[PDB]
This record gives structure tokens, sequence and C-alpha cells, in this order.
């Protein structure tokens, strides 16, 4: 069939790209500070 | 995508590994001949 869009989740792409980088982002920067603090 | 990420990421490294390993034997047992 077709019209297979009733609605809208782009936030689903969005929340993983985002996430994804966040994360990157998050444990390098724990992983400076835990060289830092030993 | 993180799970993604760190899959490639490992598949990666134990390529490199590996054919680092592979070359260095290569290399090395073989240095006479």
């Amino acid at each position: 069939p077709c019209d297979s869009r009733g609605q809208r989740m782009w936030w689903a792409f969005l929340a993983s790209s985002m996430v994804t980088f966040f994360g990157g982002l998050f444990i390098i920067l724990l992983w400076r500070t835990l060289k830092y603090l030993w | 995508g993180p799970a993604s990420f760190l899959v490639s990421l490992a598949s990666c490294l134990a390529l490199g590994s590996g054919l680092t390993a592979c070359r260095a034997r290569r290399r090395r047992l073989r240095t006479a001949a």
C-alpha cells in the first residue's frame, strides 16, 4: 500500500546521532579527567 | 549507534593487530632467508 506516514517520529534518528556524539565526548572527557586524577 | 561504532572500532583494531602480527613473524622468522 501507500501513505504509510500517519505521524512523525523524527526524534529517533536525531536522538541516536546526538547520543552517539555526546557519549563519545563524555567518555573522552571522563578518560581525560581520570588520567588527570590518576 | 554507539554499539555499531564500538563494533567497527573493535573490528578495525583486531584487523590491524592481526595484520601487524602476521607481517612481524613473516619478516623476522625469515631474516636470514
